[PDB]
RNA sequence: AAACAAUCCAGACCGCCAGCUAAGGCCCCAAAAUCAUAGUUAAGUGGGAAACGAUGUGGGAAGGCAAGUCGGCCUGCGCGGAAGAUGUAACGGGG
RNA sequence: CAUCUCAUCCUGGGGCUGAAGCAGGUCCCAAGGGUAUGGCUGUUCGCCAUUUAAAGAGGUACGCGAGCUGGGUUUAGAACG
RNA sequence: UCUAAGCGGGAAGCCUACCUCAAGAUAAGAUUUCCCUAGGACUUUAUGUCCUCUAAAGAGCCGUUCGAGACUAGGACGUUG
C-alpha cells in the first residue's frame, strides 16, 4: 500500500467539541513525487519509489542527477519505496505526486520512524533488568546484570542474552493511529498519539496493515 | 616409473544433465556424487577435483520409497537457546527441492575445501529447464 | 475411551478393529467400551 | 472375494465407459467419474460389468471388491439416484431449504446456513425435515454428515439433527 | 568394533609406488558386488527394553461342519506396551 | 539473571461419565504464553493471612559467590545443660 | 468396519501471517543512473614490462556540527552558506 514521507514536526493537542483532549503529532508532508515505477517485467516485484523534499545541487551526485532527470521531478533529501499491488497503480505514474489527500480523517495509519538514540545502555534501561538491593551490605554491584548463565552445563553463554548494549536508533512502527486531522492548504497530516523519532525526523504513513 | 597425480590444469570437466522424475533419492545421489567427485575416470586423484557438472532438472519429481514423504525429517538449528527446527520431505520437497537434493549429496562426499568445490558443481533445477545451454550439457541417462 | 496396553472385548457387541496399526475396541451396544491400545 | 467375483447390472440407459485408469458413468441424472486401483482390470459382456484381479493376490482381490461395491454404487446412483432423510428433533429446531443453501435455526445465537456441493440437492416438506438426494452416494453422507455434526442427538431427549434411519442411546438422569 | 588399556584378528629387526590373506567388509563419505539364486519384513523393524494385549503377515501338523467356513495348537518375521531435561542425538553420517 | 523437559497448574482441543443444566471426576492431544504478595523462621520446606485464570513438577555442579550477600553450618573468645 | 484404495473435518501447538534484522545468501542476488575511449617503445607474446600524457564519476582527510555517538560509525552543512 502507497503511503507519504514527512517529518515529525511536533507533539500538540486538539480539543473536541464535547470537552475531551486529544494528544497528536503533526506531520508535515511536502508533495512526494514519484521518480520511478517497478513492475514484474523488470524487477520482479511492483513497487512506488517517491522522493520528497529538496537537496542542493552541489550535495547531488551525478548519479542521482541523472535518475532524477529521467523522471521529471528535482532531487529531495531522501528516495523511498513503496510495495504495492495492481489496482494500487493506476493513476500513478512517474513524475506524478502524491499528496497528503491520500488519506481520510479517521482512517487508522502506521507510522514508521527512527526511533530517538540512547547510546550505550545497561540491562536497567535496555531490558528492565531489576536492580540488586543498594544498601544491605551489598558490594559495588547495583546496576550489573548478575548471573549470565549456568555451570559448566552449558558452560557458556546462550545467544540472545540480554546484556548491556546500544539501545535506541532503530527503526520503529506504531500500528493503530488515527488520522485527526487532513490540512492539504498546509500539507499536513495531524495524528492521534505518538509516533518514534525526535521533531526533524522523517517518518512514513501506511494505511494500517491489520485491516 | 612412478604413479602420476593429474594436473588440475589439464582436468576436463564435461557437462551432464539427468532428469529425476521418478528416480529414488538416495540411489540417484550415489550415481550424482561419483560423477561430481571423478570417481569414474582413470585420472582419479583424491587431492584433485576433476569430476564432471551435472545439471539436475524436475528435481521436485523426484521419489522415496515405503513412507518418507512424511517420515523422513530434515533438521536444523539457529544456535538459538531453542531453536532446532523440522520438516518435512513432501513440505520441503515443495518448496525447496533444491535443499533436498544438496542434502543428499552433500553427506555423500568428502568434507572440506575440495568437498565444498566438488559440490558447487551441482546445478539442480525444480523445473524442465536449465539456464545452462552455452554449456551444452549431454543427457546422463542413470 | 480407556487408553489400555490390554485391550479386549468386554460385552458381545464390541468389535476389536485395526486402525492406522492401532488395535482398538469399538461398541454400538456400550460407549463406555470404547478401548484404544496405548 | 464374494463381493467381487460377481458382476454388477447395468439397467438400459446408462453408459459406462472405461478410457484409461479412469471409469465414466453416465445416466440419465447425472455423471460420475472413478479410478481403477492398478491391481483390478475391467470388462463388460454387453450391460455387465466384470471386476476381476490381475495376479490374483490377496491385495488385489480386497482392491477388486472394492471398485466392485463401488461401482456398483455408482450405476445405481447414475441410474436412480441415492437420498437421505434428516430429522430435527427439540423444539425451535427448524430447517428451510432455500435457494441453493439450508438454513438452519439449531438452539444457537445465529442460524446456520449450510451450502450444498453441486452434486447434492435438498428439499423441506416439512420444518422438522430435510430430504437430500443425489447421483454420488458418498457426496450424500458427507453432506449428510456435515449437517448433522451441527447437533447431533443427545442421550438425555433426543434432541438435534439425526436420521431417519438411527438409533439413540437414550438415557436419564435418575439422582 | 564411529570414537573406545583389558573385546575380535594379529605379536612391529630396517627398507620397497610388489603379491596372498585374518577379523571385518564390498551404494556414497571410504578400498572392494548397486553380484547371483530362493524366501521373509512394511515396522525405517533393521537401528534399545518386560509382563501382557491383538482376524498383522508367512509356514507346519491336525480337527469340526459342508459356496467353503469355523477356532485350537506349534512356529518365522513384525505391532502396541515405550515419558526428560543445551540440539536431530538409541544405523558414525548421507541415505 | 536464566535455559530446557513434560510426567500439564491455567488457558486451547477431545473421549467416557454414577455427564439434566451449572459444575465436576477421569483419560487422551497439547510446552505458545502465563504461572502471587505477605506474617513466622537462616531456612529450602511448612503453616497461616489475603489474592489469582493459575499460584505446575522437575533438570541445569541439588543452574548461577573470578555476578552480589553471609542469616545457618564448620576456626580461634565466652557461657549454659 | 474412519482405511487397505478414495474423500473429509479438526487445537492457545506447526508453517505462514504481524514487527525488526538480513546478499560475507563466497549461491556474495536485482533495478535506475553516472564515469573513464593517450601516445609510444622492449620482448617472457600476454588482463606482459617500462617510459610520457592523463587523475574521471566518486570517496576520504580537514572544518562548522548533530535530537547520532565510548572511540567509531551514521546525518547535515563548508561562502552560489
Ligand atoms: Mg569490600
Ligand atoms: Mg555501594
Ligand atoms: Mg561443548
Ligand atoms: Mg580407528
Ligand atoms: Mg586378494
Ligand atoms: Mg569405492
Ligand atoms: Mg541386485
Ligand atoms: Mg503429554
Ligand atoms: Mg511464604
Ligand atoms: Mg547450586
Ligand atoms: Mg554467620
Ligand atoms: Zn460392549
Amino acid at each position: 500500500a502507497i503511503g507519504l514521507v514527512g517529518r515529525k514536526c511536533g507533539m500538540t493537542r486538539i480539543f473536541t467539541d464535547a470537552g475531551v483532549s486529544v494528544p497528536v503529532t503533526v506531520i508535515e508532508v511536502d508533495p512526494n513525487r514519484i521518480t520511478q515505477i517497478k513492475t514484474l517485467e523488470t524487477d520482479g516485484y511492483q513497487a512506488v519509489q517517491v522522493t520528497t523534499g529538496e537537496r542542493r545541487e552541489s550535495r547531488v551526485t551525478n548519479a542521482q542527477k541523472g535518475h532524477f532527470a529521467k523522471a521529471g521531478v528535482a532531487a529531495g533529501r531522501l528516495v523511498k519505496e513503496f510495495r504495492v499491488t495492481e489496482a494500487e497503480l493506476e493513476g500513478r505514474e512517474v513524475g506524478g505526486t502524491i499528496g497528503v489527500d491520500l488519506f481520510t480523517v479517521g482512517q487508522i495509519v502506521d507510522v514508521t520512524g527512527q526511533s530517538k538514540g540512547k547510546g550505550f545502555q545497561g540491562g536497567v534501561k535496555r531490558w528492565n533488568f531489576r536492580t540488586q538491593d543498594a544498601t544491605h551490605g551489598n558490594s559495588v554491584s547495583h546496576r550489573v546484570l548478575g548471573s549470565t548463565g549456568q555451570n559448566q552445563t552449558p558452560g557458556r553463554v546462550f545467544k540472545g542474552k540480554k546484556m548491556a548494549g546500544h539501545l535506541g536508533d532503530e527503526r520503529v512502527t506504531v500500528q493503530g493511529l488515527e488520522i485527526v486531522s487532513v490540512d492539504t492548504e498546509r500539507s499536513v497530516l495531524v495524528v492521534k498519539g505518538a509516533i518514534p523519532g525526535a521533531t526533524g525526523g522523517d517518518v512514513i504513513v501506511r494505511p494500517t496493515i491489520k485491516a | 616409473m612412478k604413479t602420476l597425480s593429474a594436473k588440475p590444469a589439464e582436468v576436463q570437466h564435461d557437462w551432464f544433465v539427468v532428469d529425476a522424475t521418478g528416480k529414488t533419492l538416495g540411489r540417484l545421489a550415489t550415481e550424482i556424487a561419483r560423477r561430481l567427485r571423478g570417481k569414474h575416470k582413470t585420472s582419479y586423484t583424491p587431492h584433485v577435483d576433476a569430476g564432471d557438472y551435472i545439471i539436475v532438472i524436475n528435481a521436485e519429481q523426484v521419489q522415496v520409497t515405503g513412507n518418507k514423504a512424511l517420515d523422513k525429517k530434515y533438521y536444523r538449528h539457529t544456535e538459538f537457546p531453542g531453536g532446532l527446527k523440522e520438516t518435512n520431505f513432501e513440505k520441503l520437497v515443495a518448496h525447496k527441492p533444491e535443499e533436498i537434493f544438496e542434502r543428499a549429496v552433500k553427506g555423500m562426499l568428502p568434507k572440506g575445501p575440495l568437498g565444498y568445490a566438488m559440490i558447487k558443481k551441482m546445478k539442480v533445477y525444480a523445473g524442465s529447464e536449465h539456464p545452462h545451454a552455452a554449456q551444452q550439457p549431454q543427457v546422463l541417462d542413470i | 475411551m480407556k487408553v489400555q496396553a490390554s485391550v479386549k472385548k468386554i460385552c458381545g457387541s464390541c468389535k476389536v478393529i485395526r486402525r492406522n496399526g492401532v488395535i482398538r475396541v469399538i461398541c454400538s451396544a456400550e460407549p463406555r467400551h470404547k478401548q484404544r491400545q496405548g | 472375494s464374494r463381493v467381487a467375483k460377481a458382476p454388477v447390472t447395468v439397467p438400459n440407459g446408462v453408459t459406462v465407459t472405461q478410457n484409461g485408469r479412469q471409469v465414466e458413468v453416465k445416466g440419465s441424472k447425472g455423471t460420475l467419474s472413478f479410478n481403477l486401483h492398478a491391481l483390478v482390470e475391467l470388462k463388460q459382456e454387453e450391460g455387465k460389468l466384470q471386476l476381476a484381479p490381475a495376479k490374483e493376490s490377496k491385495d488385489a482381490w480386497m482392491q477388486a471388491g472394492t471398485a466392485r461395491a463401488v461401482l456398483n454404487n455408482l450405476v445405481k446412483g447414475v441410474s436412480e439416484g441415492f437420498e437421505r432423510k434428516l430429522q430435527l428433533v427439540g423444539v425451535g429446531y427448524k430447517a428451510a431449504v432455500k435457494g441453493t443453501v439450508v438454513n438452519l435455526n439449531l438452539g444457537y445465537s445465529h442460524p446456520i446456513d449450510y451450502a450444498l456441493p453441486e452434486g447434492v440437492t435438498a428439499e423441506t416438506p416439512t420444518a422438522t425435515e430435510i430430504i437430500l438426494k443425489s447421483a454420488n452416494k458418498q457426496l450424500l453422507g458427507q453432506v449428510a454428515a456435515e449437517i448433522r455434526a451441527y447437533r447431533s442427538p443427545e442421550p438425555y431427549k433426543g434432541k438435534g439433527v439425526r436420521y431417519s434411519d438411527e438409533v439413540i442411546l437414550r438415557k436419564e438422569a435418575k439422582k
